[PDB]
């Protein structure tokens, strides 16, 4: 079976199938890291998802032991470029767009050049 | 279901104290086709002298994305959106330990 | 991040025929924009429960609490979208309402709540509820959120949680450092229930400098079904050093449900 294809764009069939259950307990990691980060959440109304939460790096260099910054490491956000669904309007009439929009999913710590 | 545009509008992996390996995901149907799948080296972080401190963990942080599957699978532009979990990299936090 | 039960949700109020289930979160109404769109939920409030299933086992749910505003906007009223976020992953879950018989009166005020939203311990969650259906491009907000947290394993109520267990929340290794005649150490602990291995880690420092003069690190591999609580003990032979002799001993557990990121237990030995 195969729909009527039409030209210059794509038939997108909204139905997201989650085919990663995780069954994998993850946790809030963000305090405890050598590189530690603070997230924001992100709303375009105009998107989706139109909740997008990003990560901010807290420091330019790594926390150490004693729980003082080292400055003779960095810390570096760490991204993952995702797609996301861009409504536009002309007036009554909408438009529908794929974005790539790049995510900062956390911060990790580097040793320099 | 949508009619959408076709136009679709960094080596910290070794340099990392938790650093990772990437694994291939490969997907003939889905876009993108290849995702890279970051996965912990060690069980711990690598200390200021290149040694693994177990003192330590090395965790990786997860995400959830769009991609975007083939439906029907054989068909050109006909596409279903797919939600997936991808392990993206790893970050060294400090273990809660419970003293006596 | 896990619904509840498949069972036959209800959301069906007094007068007021309602239906509920599984919403990927984009919803016909951001699509197709609907010209008379309702006013925002009056008063949300999420607030935790736990949850105890037909098995036995308690766990942690979002408790979603919302009323609606007096206006007219009410006629327009299609249904409610309940998302709930997990900051960390961006791990989003959407439960839609589907109400039947339209709301036409405010004589006596609609209070709504949702508390299938299963939730794990020590996280971050946006918790927002969106009025269907949604607002006109450019449109008024028309939804509520509120940032919802949940404690971690050492809070009270938690650690007698199904997820906060599995992670061993009430284990006790009553671990214990006998220190043996031929300059080693036997080190006793009791095991959990999970065939996962574990990892001493030794740490000898002399009596106050806090920089380790002997460091050592043994691994305890899986134990079998038997072997579950069954206390286990490993002797050592330490370095033959006078003045190294205050030791710091730390079980390291690996349980599925934290892999390495486990509740570490420490002994300190003095001289
Ligand atoms: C990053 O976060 C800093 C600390 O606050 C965080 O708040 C969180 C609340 O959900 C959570 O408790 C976390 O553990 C905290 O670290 C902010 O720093 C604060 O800035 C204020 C002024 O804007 C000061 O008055 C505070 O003293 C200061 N906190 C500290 C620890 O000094 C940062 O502003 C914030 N930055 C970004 C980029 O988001
Ligand atoms: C592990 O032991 C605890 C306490 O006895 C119990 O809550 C848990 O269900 C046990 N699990 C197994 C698989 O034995």
């Amino acid at each position: 079976s195969c729909p009527p294809v039409p030209g210059g764009s794509m038939k997108l069939d909204i139905g997201i199938i989650n085919e990663n259950q995780r069954v994998s307990m993850s946790r809030n990691i963000e305090s405890r890291s050598t590189s530690p980060w603070n997230y924001t959440v992100t709303w375009d109304p105009n998107r989706y998802p139109s909740e997008v939460v990003q990560a901010q790096c807290r420091n330019l260099g790594c926390i150490n032991a004693q729980g003082k910054e080292d400055i003779s490491m960095n810390s570096v956000p760490i991204q993952q470029e995702t797609l996301v669904v861009r409504r536009k309007h002309q007036g009554c009439s909408v438009s529908f767009q794929l974005e790539k929009v790049l995510v900062t999913v956390g911060c990790t710590c580097v040793t320099p050049v | 279901t949508v009619m959408v545009n076709l136009n679709i509008h960094s080596d910290y992996y070794n340099r990392s104290t938790s650093p990772w390996n990437l694994h291939r995901n490969e997907d003939p149907e889905r876009y993108p086709s290849v995702i890279w799948e970051a996965k912990c080296r060690h069980l711990g972080c690598i200390n200021a002298d290149g040694n693994v401190d177990y003192h330590m963990n090395s965790v990786p942080i997860q995400q959830e994305i769009l991609v975007l599957r083939r439906e029907p699978p054989h068909c050109p532009n006909s596409f279903r959106l797919e939600k997936i979990l991808v392990s993206v990299g790893c970050t060294c936090v400090t273990p809660i330990v419970h003293h006596v | 991040l896990r619904l509840l039960d498949h069972r036959a949700l209800v959301c069906s109020q007094p007068g007021l025929n309602c239906t509920v289930k599984n919403s990927t979160c984009l919803d016909d109404s951001w699509i197709h924009p609907r010209n008379l769109t309702p006013s925002s939920p009056k008063d949300l409030q999420i607030q935790l429960h736990f949850a105890h299933t037909q098995q036995g086992d308690l766990f942690p749910v979002a408790h979603i609490e919302w009323t609606l505003q007096t206006d007219a906007s009410i006629l327009y009223l299609e249904g409610a979208e309940l998302s709930v976020l997990q900051l960390n992953t961006n791990e989003r879950l959407c439960v839609r309402f589907e109400f039947l018989s339209k709301l036409r009166h405010h004589h006596r005020r609609w209070r709504f709540t949702f508390s299938h939203f299963v939730v794990d311990p020590d996280q971050e969650y946006e918790v927002t509820v969106h009025h269907l259906p949604k607002p006109i491009p450019d449109g008024d907000p028309n939804h509520q959120s509120k940032n919802f947290l949940v404690p971690d394993c050492e809070h009270a109520r938690m650690k007698v949680t199904t997820p906060c267990m599995s992670s061993g929340s009430l284990w006790d290794p009553n671990i214990t450092v006998e220190t043996l005649e031929a300059h080693q150490l036997r080190v006793s602990f009791t095991l959990w229930n999970e065939s996962t291995h574990y990892q001493i880690l030794l740490t000898s420092f002399p009596h106050m400098e806090n920089h380790s003069c002997f460091e050592h690190m043994h691994h305890i591999p899986a134990p079998r079904p038997e072997e579950f609580h069954q206390r286990s003990n490993v002797t050592l032979t330490l370095r033959n050093l006078k003045g190294c002799c205050r030791h710091q001993v730390q079980i390291q557990p690996f349980f599925s449900s934290c892999l390495n990121d486990c509740l570490r237990h420490s002994a300190t030995v003095s001289c």
